[PDB]
């Protein structure tokens, strides 16, 4: 075994190692400490030592575990909450008497304390079989199964026998698997490493929509499952109010979501309000939460733990990925896992690059958004899956331009900017078109188009409303609003209605808080009509002041629109919509003459 | 066996691989002194300590150690209540001897039972300019930040005089239905403004309520940094075993930091960006998630650290590590202090991530949380349109935009204004922000539904 | 005359209470952000070396 | 004892160092340089050498005084030059023939010839005896025994011996104390640590009711004694000047005056000029000179007895806080304090930190500020003493926003503006309400509404008649005197006066040079006076034009009374103000009708 | 490279290599130097980062035989969007001008959004005629 | 500066000393470090930039009998016209005054070119007579 060496913070140093990867799992002590060795010097392996420590001896055993860090992906992860670690939260506040793990303990990973329903697959006795086949499955949800169970990658032979139907425990083993002699016996859960991405047959272009259900991110550049978004922080982004709106709305199958080293109050809001909404295709086992399972971390917790959450979130995804399951997996916030490595670097005494934040920044976090995408599933079934990941950041350096942010939008796809007077006001989430992007807009919206919307159109000129808007507002504020004329004085004027309507979705309701992609299309239809009229309006003879004290009454109901439930009408393109658009060319009559 | 050297507030000690992690030593000097030291780090026969007591004056072989065999803990009672305390448990004003009733080993994590279900009553000062614009709830944690040139101190005191008259009104109402006790650390701070701090407990009739910890700056930097985790181990005893809402100041926050500083460029690691630690906001993490409710659920952690930026931007290392890990931020300003408003707390832009989740309806109109959403908008926009008007004089300037001139004032001067010894409840302020809010027109109220608007113009 | 001088003064007006306000703090501003940035670039490259 | 190993650069490493502590004053070689030891490596000391090491070598003794750097206070104090570790300038001026201290020469840290007549205290044989208790006192001056020797703190017990009256050496002993055996012999002169605050029964909330005689600081924000003041500066806007005035015109027991590292021109003003000035308060004998004792470094001299200035001042004037006097400590500039720190770091390979300055600096110039203050005084007898600390900063980049400037101001309750513009105008001090603030301020001016002055009613009416003025100004410059009524006039005449009365100083008369609490109060009332009944008179039917023709001999009268006697109504209240207010009620009858 | 300059000097042929992305290539540069001996210089950026440059570069020019040559498109994306970055500043010293893409122009709704402003190639007007 | 001090203490003559160039000096002060363990400070000049310009400064001021004296002048280029360059500031703080030369009435063509308009001399008044 090993014996303690040096104790220097964090960070052990033990002797009289041998084999040790670089990702080895290790625990230092008897307390089970979690570590892993980092480097190795001489001899000696070097562990840097995430779990607290006040009270270890230097020289006692470490225990390699003879592998590195990995997850166990198999049935009854759903609807658990655990840490990146891999500890069961829930099994920790029965044992414990305290919600968060103690350290000097350490206990597995799973619950071995139940049973789970097997039902047969597809691949019955003599049935030639490779990884990502589909097994069985296991009900963990009424009305899908969450978890159907594959053979683990790099595996492969023909199954001698298949265990019947019925229920077994997911210690037990119900499968023989025959390569090279008897290759093993296999249980219902595998291990897999989390520094490994799992297989793919092949990657598909992305074209199947993300609903975000949040009108300003559906109507200013949308995201699309297969999607990797950035979005900065500066603590006015409002970051548990749209993650806990992508749990609910977007209609992936499953959710994974990720603390990072939180508030411990914010992961807590999330987990406690699942269970009290409602799926949006019916069924109860606490709602939500059902098809959410849970990563949470908290500041002062476990580094490790926080290290490894995007990692084992992600691998999480990617299970669920082959299986052939939409998923959106929401990490918050990658910007303090980066910290991580910030602390690491400095622990170990190596040089930093850029700001003291290190140079493997941005090559690691680049293997991460490029293994989510969408596919098609692992295995010979062939099914189709998506993994979306969405990750906020956040500066440290009162500015845009820091690493952290930097490294990341070298890599997204879509961008959701963050606009610090917008928030001042509140406008959760806030943003312009000049700070915003979404490369997969245009695919997109003809995709859209196919559905009902009139998209493509209301895209180019939503754009545009609010690209003039910025221009003239510099000119009003320094030399006069005396130089513009009444046109350009209506496009500060529509384009403020859709800054207060659109950007604020925080509400004391759940119908402005979620709005569809018809709700969305009907709302920027109504408001685009609005401005063509009224610039063909002052046009032919009529003032800016003459015009908007017309359409007066007609101007705060659809300012008042976002409030109205979307249940009505034909679907969520609401009878309530389609006769304003006749008062708005009527009033165009009385405006003009 | 004895020192070989001292390099700054490092001592580098030789002996044996035998202690523990953070394990107590004493040094034996030969001026007739004892000084108590914890083992930063351990390495091959030798270890470096960080001393608590002195930062220099240590020798050679004149100089020896014994170990004590025994790792750094707290003797945490709950019967420290009215007792008075310096940074590291000792009296410096003869109050009762420390006991021990348990140990917690200090380390951000005791037993660490937090949260797990989220904070949802209402604590109120009294201040509408807090309260409103922020809903503080029962275990959530909003800093102060200021800036020099403003009476920091002074809000602070406010806070702790008003809390404890305002908490038993608030115990009819269900925001409350239990008692109330402060926990005040102070750091690094003057003789003058640690007195003031303690003159404000004798002066409200709750020196028997609060536990004071006063660290100097004169006293270590190592000292300093042990001050504000002294105060939260005892915070979570109160919390456990008589079940009250403890609420923590802690203050100040930049003379933690610089103490953090010089403990990690005398170190062997690197520090990260603008010479500040690159654990840095690791060092500020270890109190932050002591906050929230505690198990037998009635007792709760709740936390306002005061935070003066030294260089008066939120560009700093400090405002921007503090401002992530935080659930909002009250905000005060140098404009407001100038003029003769008191409290001079801005809010332009102090946010509450919260709200929702603090106000109710069982003891807070549901309304709070509508009307805080006109009251951020409009003061935010006419904020803004006073600098413009100063720019463009009337030819550009709206008749509606007349109307947010007027509000901007009568908020300042008035929701803002407020001796400190005046208290407020929750449906004042309510009545008084819907009265200013009123000349606005029914279209222009257009982010609160139309139910309300109408009911309460 | 009057007339063209009561307008004209008007604008100038407007123009000395525009660069006082928004420009000068905008540029004192940007150049402090850019300036703390920059000295750090510098310093930890020596602090890298020394150690 | 020990040997040099090696030389580096300034830097001295020696060897055979079994008894170095980390704080202690060695003399490095046979040149005896000052040096003092930073680190311990080992048996090898890291000691910085402040004093140029060319013609040192290795090999060479390295001999420990045996104690840390430290200052002797002594009797002899007054009527000296000294440096900043305390060696005498005036005795090197004499001896070397060479006005500053070259390589190699060192001398004690007092002068050692000079005897002293000794008279006891209140202590006899086989008496208990404690720390701060007086023992006997030393006269120096022919208004005061500035010495007053007390027992040393970190001793007691009980006196084996003391010592009658009658005239002693320095080196020669009157006191033995018995305190496990004996404790040792002691002598007129104590050694302190530079570094380590004395001990004192209690420190106290800064109220303490003296002048600095200068009416400005006092009338528009109280000047407090147990203070702590920020003055800024750029060597170049009449600070200096205002320093020599703050000096001379306060009727405080002592004044200590610390160079930190100045031009030497402006130490060279203080020697001379002091001497030849003539106290505000009586006494002969050279008089500013004999109140002050003078620590003055030029920015030349060695950066440790720079370094050590301000520590070693505040320490001079603590000990005389516990002797039960009131001291006032002003230094020039803690800038140039922050600066040498810079220097000691950079020569070490020590990290410094923001803007380049330590990472050492907010806690020192904190642990600074703390040692000044009111105090009760330590000893038995118990006595009130004060130490007020004024310290100058200045741009330490070419910038306001330098780590020193901003750091300081946070500590301070205390900031007072200091401009070019009013020293061009001969207004010395230049302090505005627009610059400044004083948070002590409520407790002052309660304590001077005990006394008789009814200041602060008076002191709030003061400060906002000034800002409502400023405001008024704009007004003048932009629209003109035509949208002006007669009650605004009134605020510009009454603010006109308010600055004249205070601010305007420059030595005019030896009613300038000192003022009284008394003579602060009467001008003050006269002002408010004038203006209510003035802007009440305008209301009820009258001009500014009219106020202003009658009021003529009445009005010259107030703005005069700085050069007259204050001594006209009793000796300290004025005649000249009691008379006005019975003119002034006249005036108004007049003014009405 | 090697198989661009095999393809223009055995057979004579124009080839043009497009090299994307410089700034995943200059990371990963940087990245290194992290234990080697050799030391980072200015924003921590290796010295030698010209270096490895210039080898990337050396194969791009009229091949011997004057009838092939290898034209060289290497794409680089700043990373923090301003032109005195080092991934930029020292790449546009060994070329011979530059060819500015724009954000602003994006905002308006054009494509390809191409500012023209520092935009200059100093060898231009010799080689064409 | 030594020669100077004993012509001007034992022969009593009163010196001006013309140093030219202190950014010279302050270069090589910067320059020395390539092997010592001494890290240096802000734009690469040292911490001690401080210690050694004091060094030259220490002669100057009247010599002890006071008729004789060394008065010294010394000559800083801006080599950026920046005035916030730490050069120029730390020397500032330390000199009674300074003299400002500014290009634009070189460029009228004013020689020599002395804007009076920032220059001072803080004992003005104590040299006349």
């Amino acid at each position: 075994y090993g014996a303690i060496y040096s104790v220097s913070g964090p960070v052990v140093i033990a002797e009289n190692m041998i084999g040790c990867a670089m990702y080895e799992l290790v625990k230092v002590g008897h307390d089970n400490l979690v570590g892993e060795v980092i480097r190795i010097d001489g001899d000696k392996a070097t562990i840097q030592v995430y779990e607290e420590t006040a009270g270890l001896t230097v020289g006692d055993p470490v225990l390699r575990t003879g592998k590195p860090l990995s997850v166990e992906l198999g049935p009854g992860l759903m609807e658990t909450i655990y840490d990146g670690i891999q500890r069961p939260l829930k099994a920790i506040k029965e044992e414990s008497q305290s919600i968060y793990i103690p350290r000097g303990i350490d206990t597995p990973a799973l619950d071995r304390t139940i049973k789970w329903q097997f039902t047969p697959g597809k691949f019955q006795v003599g049935d030639h079989i490779s990884g990502g086949d589909i097994y069985g499955s296991v009900f963990e949800n009424s009305l899908i199964s969450s978890h159907k169970i594959l053979l683990p990658p790099r595996s492969r032979g023909t199954i001698t026998w298949i265990a019947p139907a019925g229920e077994y425990t997911l210690d037990e083993k119900i499968l023989e698997v025959e390569f090279d002699g008897k290759k093993s016996d296999f249980t219902l859960y595998h291990t897999w490493p989390v520094r490994v991405p799992r297989p793919v047959t092949e990657k598909l272009s992305a074209d199947y929509p993300l609903l975000t259900g949040q009108r300003v991110l559906d109507a200013l550049f949308p995201c699309v499952q297969g999607g990797t978004t950035c979005i900065p922080g500066a603590f006015g982004c409002g970051k548990t109010v749209i993650s806990q709106s992508l749990s609910k709305y977007s209609n992936s199958d499953a959710i994974i979501y990720v603390g990072c080293g939180e508030r411990g109050n914010e992961m807590a809001e999330v987990l406690m309000e699942f269970p009290e909404l409602y799926t949006e295709m019916s069924g109860t086992k606490e709602p939500i939460m059902k098809r959410t399972t849970l990563v949470a971390n908290t500041s002062n917790m476990p580094v490790a733990a926080r290290e490894a959450s995007i990692y084992t979130g992600i691998t999480l995804a990617e299970y669920f990925r082959d299986q052939g399951k939409n998923v959106s997996m929401i990490a918050d916030s990658s910007s303090r896992w980066a910290e991580a490595l910030r602390e690491i670097s400095g622990r170990l005494g190596e040089m930093p690059a850029d700001q003291g934040f290190p140079a493997y920044l941005g090559a690691k976090l680049a293997s991460f958004y490029e293994r989510a995408g969408k596919a098609v599933a692992l295995g010979s079934p062939d099914r189709t899956g998506s993994v979306s990941i969405v990750a906020a950041v956040s500066p440290a350096g009162g500015d845009f331009s820091d690493p952290v942010t930097t490294a990341t939008l070298g890599i997204t796809q879509v961008f959701w900017g963050l606009d610090k007077k917008l928030a001042q006001r509140k406008h959760f989430p806030s943003i312009n078109t000049s700070v915003s992007y979404s490369k997969y807009t245009n695919v997109l919206n003809k995709f859209y188009d196919s559905n009902y919307p009139e998209f493509p159109v209301l895209r180019d000129r939503m754009k545009e409303i609010l690209s003039n808007a910025e221009e003239l507002e510099q000119v009003v504020q320094l030399v006069g609003k005396s130089a513009l004329s009444d046109s350009d004085k209506i496009t500060l004027d529509v384009a403020t209605l859709i800054k207060e309507d659109f950007l604020q979705q925080n509400g004391y309701s759940t119908y402005d808080a979620f709005c569809p992609i018809w709700k969305t299309f009907d709302m920027m239809r109504a408001f685009i009509s609005y401005h063509d009229e009224a610039q063909k309006a002052v046009a032919n003879g009529a003032n800016w002041s003459k015009l908007a004290d017309s359409t007066g009454d007609v101007k705060h109901a659809v300012s008042s629109s976002k409030f109205f439930e979307p249940s009505r009408g034909e679907k969520e393109v609401h009878g309530e919509f389609e006769k304003l658009l006749s008062t708005m060319q009527e009033r165009f009559a009385e405006s003009t003459d | 066996n004895t020192v070989s050297g001292v390099n700054g507030p490092l001592v580098i000690l030789e002996k044996v691989k035998f202690p523990r992690y953070n394990e107590i030593v004493n040094l034996t000097l030969p001026d007739g002194t004892v000084r108590q030291g914890q083992v930063l780090e351990i390495r091959g026969d030798r270890a470096i300590v960080q001393v608590f007591e002195g930062t220099s004056g240590i020798d050679v072989k004149k100089t020896t150690v014994e170990f004590t065999g025994e790792s750094l803990r707290i003797p945490v009672s709950e019967d420290m209540l009215g007792r008075i305390f310096d940074g590291s448990g000792r009296p410096i004003d003869n109050g009762p001897k420390v006991f021990a009733e348990d140990y917690l080993d200090i380390n951000g994590s005791p037993i660490n039972p937090y949260a797990r279900i989220y904070p949802e009553e209402m604590i109120s000062t009294g201040v509408s300019a807090i309260d409103t614009m922020n809903s503080i709830a029962r275990g959530q944690k909003i800093p102060i930040f200021s800036a020099s040139g403003l009476p920091h101190n002074e809000i602070a005191a406010q806070i702790c005089r008003q809390a404890g008259l305002v908490r038993p009104t608030k115990d009819v109402h269900d925001g409350h239905e239990e008692n109330f006790s402060i926990v005040f650390a102070a750091m690094g701070v003057n003789l003058e403004t640690a007195r003031f701090f303690k003159q404000d407990f004798e002066e409200n009739g709750s020196l028997e309520r609060t536990s004071l910890f006063l660290n100097l700056a004169n006293d270590p930097t190592i000292e300093r940094i042990i001050t504000p985790r002294l105060a939260l181990t005892t915070a979570e005893y109160l919390a456990y075993q008589t079940e009250r809402h403890v609420l923590t100041i802690l203050t100040d926050m930049s003379s933690y930091a610089d103490a953090l500083r010089e403990v990690s460029a005398a170190r062997e690691e690197v520090p990260g960006r603008r010479g500040y630690p690159g654990y840095m906001y690791t060092d500020l993490s270890t109190i932050y998630e002591r906050a929230g409710r505690v198990e037998g659920r009635n007792g709760s952690i709740t936390q306002i650290p005061i935070l003066t930026m030294p260089n008066d931007d939120i560009t700093h290392p400090i405002p921007d590590l503090t401002g992530y890990i935080t659930e909002g931020q009250i905000f005060v300003d140098r404009q407001l202090h100038n003029k003769g408003i008191y409290p001079p707390i801005n809010v332009l832009p102090s946010l509450s991530r919260l709200m929702k989740s603090a106000i109710g309806e069982g003891m807070t109109r549901k309304d709070h949380g509508d009307v805080s959403n006109q009251l951020y908008a409009k003061y935010a926009i006419g904020k803004d349109a006073a600098a413009m008007k100063a720019v463009v004089g009337e030819e550009a300037l709206s008749i509606e935009d007349k109307l947010s001139l007027e509000f901007l004032e009568k908020f300042e001067k008035t929701f803002i204004t407020q001796g400190a010894y005046e208290d407020r409840t929750v449906f004042e302020s309510l009545d008084q922000a819907w009265s200013l809010l009123r000349i606005y027109p029914k279209e222009m109220l257009n982010r609160i539904s139309p139910k309300i608007l109408d009911e309460f113009y | 005359a009057f007339i063209i001088l009561d307008e004209v003064i008007k604008v100038t007006n407007r123009r000395v209470n525009a660069i006082e306000h928004v420009i000068i703090p905008r540029t004192e501003n940007t150049i402090a952000y850019i300036n703390s940035e920059l000295d750090e670039l510098d310093r930890e490259e020596f602090y890298r070396l020394k150690k």
